[PDB]
């Protein structure tokens, strides 16, 4: 009963607007996407299913993270339009919807409750944002229509719209491919990720922090549920991982970078996808989630329509404690010890290996090695002498926040063993 | 086709259209509102169109400036085919007694008159009389002084051009 | 049709075009009755030359009508331009047909009706959006962009309305529990009259259909004094009759439908005749329509979107859910003659302060 | 239920309905005089321009449509309650309830900001 | 059976037609067509599998028309000020 | 939108031309647009003589043209120092106030048809016609009635003018009412 | 069947290719709308009807009317202007359509199913407890969707 506090706050702050100074407004969404994490904790070990919506383990965790996401991005977001706020109220149920169903159609419903509020959280106005929000539209509904007739092909070869039916051959493995082209193209893996750069880049910052935190968790969590098989699995990583670092040595836009790394991490994450352990992506998830918001909760303090990589630079002499925490997170993204990010890596690759996927597996981590040249062109970034550079040294709450999630990351590096006993059932 | 070659079938469309003969007003000086008695007492005609595409009859009422004759040309051009003028008044007709300048000294420049009806303004009564001349014209029921039997149409002569 | 019988298509087919033709007449005629009864209104006279009662003058104009050049602008679609009239006029003459003027056997051995169906309602609205299709498309089609405009507020305007209509039909259904345009009168037969039941719903009913052409909209618009309605305005010899002809007969089509549904259309408690009822309830409704033809102003469509959207809609979905209440409880529908009367006796009484 | 039959009676109403408005326009087309001019031909209003020259048009129009498509759905959907309703129960008028109320807060949202605009 | 292949050859249909178009809007009626294909296999396999495919197709129906009030939405934000839509005018995000 | 309301079309009435420069349901400016009606009386009565303007005088405005006549005939016996007897003067602010009614009757006819609806221009128009027959009764014409005269009037009232007066002015305090 | 199955599925593939060819984008949203109407038929004849009915009122009525507003508000119909056209693309466009349809079909081949139930035709009536039902959540989703869709269209709008 999360939902029931997302549908309530959201419906309410509708009309409420109104009355409220759009602060007021702010201060409520905050308050209630808070209110829904803490029920979240409450119900740890305590999962409930209603109609096609089901809260497990998994819709815990990956929920947890989204709402994480959607909480950090608003924090920085002062524009006073009240629905600024609103739309993201929306996508965050809609995301939580995502995660938490079988239904294939209630999926699809779901995919468009999330997705159609962010095409319009897309538009500071900025030339360039119509051009983002118009391609993510457009190959948005392209999408839907394929996950779609997925939906259509699934209730195809079996019986019902819901995931698990037994299955055929050749028009089986048809319905699981259509429902895998929408799942994917949300999670950025090539050769779907052609609109994260595009949209990465030209979308406001902190609007970008929502997106790559709590999206890709909902659409890894709607994609465990999905069947998927080893052949397409090993095509998607190996594309993913190559073409993302590969392109983000391209790369001169701290965001566009972000992007191509961020396909070379979907695909990473991917190979959990073999064995579907789920306390292991949970936990890659949780680690990721973490670094990156901080990632971007930086990239919004520099400036909310584009940063350079050069801007990056000499943040530590500006900020000490950002520079610090946007090195560790550039670390946590490399996966390398003794990070959280090594653990969620790792237990991708052991649930990778586990399932004896080999070649794979290793293309994966060696182009997850050609990932540190950008990672530490950032993260060492931060020392050198800082150029001309924009730079707005936030509120408490965004100093608190980054240096808060920092600590989280590097805490679960060296002890997992306090969450990892359970992103399991929960004990 | 126009109305035209069979005995039964042209008569009969003939007294279609001069009983259905269907005014579209072109309202000009005080003659306009002596028109505008007329659409009381009406009973072939008074439904309008108003637009010029829906109307046979036009309806010239009042001094037709200089300026204003190009706009009134359109306006007669722009009706469908089978269509007729009346031309209302002194001023229309001839000059009337503003012989100047400024007004055309007659209207039978721009358009093809059908009926003529003097009178400043003449009665509405006239005007009924000349839409019973043009509906006995079109059933070409209609004859000059000369001996001559006049045309349903004018302005099914004029070169258009 | 669980209880009602087919005529073999080829009569399905014969009767189709009686309606058709029949509605030709109607239509006519009907102008007839309009001028004259405005006529009256006004204290003048009609047209009574080209007579005897005048009631020839159909067959003049008529006749004008064709032979009269049938004009094709250029700087109009030639395609749309041409097909736009004929799109306004088929989808208007059909579902007249689904009304039933009386009990099965009863044309002489058939049916009263042509078609019946099962789905009754939605057959209607789905036919009575495609008409507005050719509003708005004729506006396009003319290309002259003075006939578009209007066409545009009227089209606005009457998908705001034609909105109205549906959560106005909403109550009635739930009372009879059928889409059939029988079982709801038959459900009028017994239990008797839906506007007892129904009322509010009658009322959002009525005045939706205001915005179809009725007049007290009327920045529909006729051309007439504004910014143009659009789609006439630009069609000469038949193409123009048939745009004339098609807002009549959804005139009466909905002259008919009114009491059909609300009322007991045909189906009166006493005498019951079976077409008679019928055709002087169309009267009836017709008549004073006639009087609302001639006896009040405009919208604009600022407001008449905003009684139409503002104020009839919201207050349409309003006794659907209380009307939902009643049935889904399944209480008395007793309450529902209470409530209706009720509420008739409130949104009067605030007339006459 | 009801049967197949009568649809197929729908269909034939469909083209006596479109042969007798074809025959109409061919009536129209046939017979007439015939006289294209240049000047006949041209849009409105002598000197013309009516329409002139515009940069599109009020959205007044798009918003008009795009409220109709969205209530219109809640239509489409409040049809199936509306006929099996007392047999939904308590529970099924609570649900319609539900969703009624939701799209009902969608529209009191547009109005309170409104569409003059 | 037809049916279902047809639908298919509608959803290959709308493709060709996304792919081809140059403007916004005529790309958004192909997807709008490929969502249609979509709908009527789920009507012919619902015969198959008993009635939730027409259900869930109608489900259907509201999700497009609620994307496509969003889509027009941003089509005409995006290009009112700016004059012919045509998709390739807007550049200027590159790798 | 500029948009280009006619002269003559669409029922801008009056044959004025309006440049409505308009974008949307709203009225930028209108950018009015006359000269269409332009006889030219202000040359062709330096034309005519001082009586035989009094032809010219009413034929302005046509709905008041007593108002034109009486302005006129006044402007030139104060020149030429002439002087009007009271009861032509008394039958002079009549048919002014009768002309008046007249006018007054066509505006509120034309207003109220204009936008909003068709109903009332007839019965403005029966008072109107009462009106107008009584001027066919003083003047032999409808309007543009060649009566004033630089003097006083053209000839008497007939013994039936004044009967048909009173009728009318019996029923428009009830009818002005009912119009009201 | 057969006869007139031929010839309504013929008409929907005819117009399909219609909406997807023509350039005149007018022409082609009618084009979907012809198809609409058949496809509506067709949905009947499948014992689906009150889909059928409300595809007609909905994606018929009200969502292409809307489109249609939108052209005719930004013109647009002559959609092929200022170009990119780049030719090499048509055919490739036009290979990658075939493909689609290839895999579908392979999957669908050799593909028997019952297409025996007594659905006892797709009106709303049965259709009722599903919605309000099993499918109820899935409603109120959809729902919440719509009042979404409508907040989020405005605010997308909204010039200040
Ligand atoms: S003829 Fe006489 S009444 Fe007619 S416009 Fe001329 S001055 Fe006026």
């Amino acid at each position: 009963m999360t939902l029931a506090i997302l549908a309530v706050f959201s419906v309410a702050l509708t009309l409420l607007g109104f009355v409220l100074p759009p602060q007021g407004v702010k201060r409520a969404t905050l308050l209630g996407l808070a209110l829904a994490l803490a029920s979240l904790l409450l119900t740890w070990g305590k999962p409930f299913a209603f109609g096609p919506y089901a809260v497990d383990g998994v819709s815990q965790v990956f929920t947890l993270l989204a709402l994480l996401g959607a909480l950090w991005t608003v924090g920085l977001v002062r524009s006073g339009r009240f629905e600024f706020y609103l739309l993201v109220l929306y996508a965050a149920l809609g995301m939580h919807l995502l995660a938490s169903t079988r239904h294939l159609l209630l999926m699809l419903v779901a995919l468009e409750a999330l997705s159609l509020p962010l095409y319009a959280l897309a538009t500071w106005r900025r030339g360039q944002g119509l051009e983002a929000a118009l391609k993510y539209f457009l190959l948005g509904a392209l999408a839907a229509a394929f996950f779609l007739y997925g939906a259509a092909l699934f209730y195809g070869a079996t019986g019902s719209l819901v995931l698990g039916a037994p299955g055929e051959g050749p028009l089986y493995a048809l319905a699981l491919g259509l429902l895998l082209v929408g799942l994917g193209f949300k999670a950025a893996l090539a050769p779907f990720h052609f609109w994260t750069p595009d949209v990465y880049q030209g979308s406001p910052t902190p609007v970008v922090l929502f997106m790559a935190t709590s999206v890709k968790a909902a659409a890894f969590a709607a994609l465990l549920r999905v069947a998927a098989p080893p052949e397409a699995l090993a095509l998607l990583v190996a594309l993913s991982v190559v073409v993302g670092n590969l392109a983000a040595l391209a790369q001169k836009e701290a965001k566009r970078l972000l992007a191509y790394s961020s396909i070379a991490h979907a695909g990473y994450m991917a190979l959990a996808l073999y064995t579907g352990n789920a306390q292991a992506l949970g936990f890659y998830l949780l680690t990721y989630v973490l670094a990156t918001g901080l990632a971007f909760a930086v990239l919004s303090q520099i400036s909310p329509d584009r940063v350079p990589l050069e801007a990056l630079r000499g943040l530590y002499r500006k900020d000490p404690l950002l520079g610090l925490a946007f090195l560790v997170a550039m670390l946590s993204l490399l996966g390398l010890p003794p990070l959280a990010g090594f653990w969620g890596k790792y237990l991708a690759f052991a649930e990778a290996a586990r399932a004896g996927a080999w070649g794979v597996l290793v293309l994966a981590l060696v182009t997850s090695a050609v990932s540190a040249y950008y990672y530490l062109g950032l993260g060492l970034a931060v020392f050198a002498r800082p150029e001309e550079t924009p730079f707005r040294p936030g509120p408490p709450w965004a100093r608190a926040a980054v240096v808060a999630a920092g600590v989280l990351l590097l805490a679960l590096g060296l002890l997992p063993g306090l969450v990892l006993p359970a992103l399991a059932a929960g004990g | 086709r126009e109305g035209i070659l069979f005995t039964t079938l042209e008569k009969l469309v003939a007294w279609g259209r001069s009983n259905s003969l269907w005014p579209a007003t072109f309202g000009l000086a005080c003659c306009a509102i002596e028109m505008m008695a007329s659409t009381d007492a009406r009973n072939d005609l008074a439904r309008f169109g108003a637009s010029p595409r829906q109307a046979d009859v036009m309806i010239v009422a009042g001094r037709l400036s200089k300026k204003m004759a190009p706009v009134m040309r359109r306006v007669w051009e722009q009706m469908p085919d089978p269509k007729w003028v009346i031309s209302m008044g002194a001023c229309a007709s001839s000059g009337g007694m503003f012989n100047n300048y400024a007004i055309v000294q007659n209207v039978d420049s721009v358009v093809p008159v059908d009926v003529y009806v003097p009178g400043c303004p003449p009665r509405p009564e006239a005007l009924i009389y000349a839409v019973m001349q043009l509906q006995k014209k079109v059933r070409g029921q209609a004859y000059n002084e000369r001996g001559e039997r006049l045309p349903p149409v004018a302005a099914w002569k004029r070169t258009r051009g | 049709t669980w209880s009602y019988p087919v005529d073999p298509y080829w009569m399905v087919a014969l009767k189709a075009l009686l309606v058709v033709v029949g509605l030709l007449t109607a239509f006519a005629f009907m102008t007839l009755i309009e001028r004259r009864l405005l006529a009256r209104f006004q204290v003048r006279m009609g047209p009574n030359r080209v007579g005897p009662f005048g009631l020839l003058q159909p067959l003049a104009d008529a006749i004008k009508s064709i032979f009269k050049e049938d004009i094709v602008v250029a700087q109009a679609d030639r395609f749309l331009f041409v097909l736009a009239p004929l799109i306004s006029v088929v989808f208007a003459l059909l579902a007249f047909g689904l009304i039933p003027f009386g009990p099965p056997g009863s044309f002489f051995g058939y049916q009263p009706w042509v078609i019946n169906l099962d789905l009754g309602i939605l057959y209607l609205f789905a036919v009575s959006e495609l008409a507005v299709y050719g509003i708005f498309l004729s506006g396009w089609a003319s290309g002259s962009k003075y006939s578009l405009l209007g066409s545009l507020r009227s089209s606005a305007s009457l998908i705001s309305y034609e909105l109205g209509l549906g959560l106005a039909l909403l109550a009635p259904v739930l009372l009879v529990g059928s889409l059939n345009l029988n079982d709801i009168v038959n459900w009028q037969k017994e239990h008797g009259w839906l506007f007892l039941y129904a009322f509010p719903a009658f009322l959002v009913y009525l005045i939706a259909s205001m915005a179809e052409a009725a007049r007290t909209p009327f920045d529909l618009p006729e051309a007439e004094q504004e910014l143009v309605g659009g789609y006439h305005t630009e069609y000469s010899s038949i193409k123009w009759a048939l745009f004339q002809m098609a807002e009549y007969i959804h005139f009466i089509t909905a002259s008919a439908l009114i009491p059909t549904l609300f009322l007991g259309g045909w189906t009166m408690p006493v005498l019951e005749v079976p077409y008679l009822w019928m055709f002087l309830k169309i009267a009836f409704f017709l008549f004073f329509f006639i009087w609302i033809r001639a006896t009040w102003f405009r919208l604009r469509y600022d407001q008449l979107l905003r009684f139409g959207w503002g104020f009839l809609f919201p207050l349409a979905l309003l006794w659907f859910l209380v009307t939902a209440l009643v049935v889904a409880l399944d209480l008395p529908r007793t309450y529902l003659l209470y409530l209706s009367a009720l509420s008739f006796l409130v949104l009067l009484g605030a007339v006459l302060y | 239920m009801a049967p197949i039959q009568e649809y197929v009676g729908t269909l034939i109403y469909v083209g006596v309905a479109l042969f007798i408005g074809v025959a109409a326009l061919l009536v129209g087309a046939l017979l007439g005089p015939k006289k294209p001019g240049r000047a006949k031909l041209m849009p409105y209003e002598s000197g013309n321009d009516p329409a002139g020259e515009v940069k599109r048009f009020p959205v007044h129009f798009y918003v008009v449509a795009m409220l109709f498509i969205l209530f219109d759905v809640e239509v489409a959907f409040l049809w199936p309650y509306a006929v099996s309703a007392g047999g939904l129960g308590l529970y099924g008028f609570l649900g319609v309830l539900a969703f009624t109320l939701l799209l009902f807060v969608g529209f009191l949202y547009e109005w309170w900001k409104g569409v003059m605009r | 059976m037809s049916y279902l292949l047809t639908s298919a050859l509608l959803f290959a249909l709308g493709v060709y037609g996304v792919l081809t178009r140059r403007t916004a809007i005529l790309v958004f009626l192909s997807i709008e067509l490929m969502l249609n294909a979509a709908n009527l296999s789920l009507v012919g396999f619902a015969r198959a599998y008993g009635l939730d495919g027409q259900v869930a197709a109608l489900m259907v129906i509201a999700v497009a028309a609620a994307e496509v009030a969003v889509g027009l939405g941003l089509i005409v934000a995006i290009f009112r000020h700016r004059e012919s839509t045509a998709v390739d005018d807007l550049s200027e995000l590159r790798g | 939108m500029t948009l280009n309301v006619g002269p003559q079309h669409p029922s801008t009435h009056g044959v004025l031309r309006l440049m409505v420069t308009l974008s949307g349901e709203e009225v930028l400016e209108v950018v009015p647009h006359i000269g269409y009606l332009h006889t030219g009386f202000e040359k062709t009565m330096e034309h005519r003589t001082y009586l035989q303007n009094i032809t010219y005088t009413p034929r302005m405005d046509y709905l008041h043209s007593f108002a034109h006549d009486l302005a006129y005939a006044l402007a030139v016996e104060k020149l030429l120092g002439a002087v009007v007897p009271p009861r032509a003067e008394t039958i002079r602010v009549i048919l002014n106030e009768l002309s008046r009614l007249a006018s007054h009757l066509v505006f509120l006819g034309t207003g109220l048809l204009d936008l909003g609806a068709l109903t009332p221009f007839f019965y403005a128009f029966r008072e109107r016609e009462t009106i107008l027959d009584l001027f066919e009764w003083v003047t032999g014409q409808r309007f543009h009635h060649n009566y004033i005269r630089i003097g006083g009037v053209k000839e008497d009232l007939p013994e039936e003018f004044v009967p048909e007066l009173k009728k009318l002015l019996e029923v428009l305090p009830h009818r002005i009412d009912e119009y009201e | 069947m057969s006869l007139l199955e031929g010839l309504a599925l013929f008409l929907l593939l005819l117009s399909g290719v219609l909406v997807v060819t023509l350039r005149n984008a007018i022409h082609a949203a009618l084009a979907l709308i012809l198809n609409f109407l058949v496809l509506a038929g067709v949905y009947v004849a499948l014992d689906a009807r009150f889909l059928g009915f409300i595809q007609v009122i909905v994606y018929a009525g009200a969502i292409v009317v809307l489109f249609l507003f939108v052209i005719m508000l930004l013109f647009a119909a002559q959609g092929e202007i200022g170009f990119d056209p780049l030719v090499r693309s048509r055919p490739l466009a036009a290979l990658l359509a075939l493909g689609v349809a290839g895999i579908l079909a392979a999957g669908l081949w050799g593909l028997d199913l019952a297409f025996t139930q007594d659905l006892k035709g797709g009106l709303p009536q049965a259709l009722g407890p599903l919605l309000y039902g099993d499918w109820l959540f899935v409603l109120l989703a959809v729902g919440f969707l719509l009042m979404a869709a409508t907040v989020v269209a405005v605010a997308l709008v909204e010039p200040g």
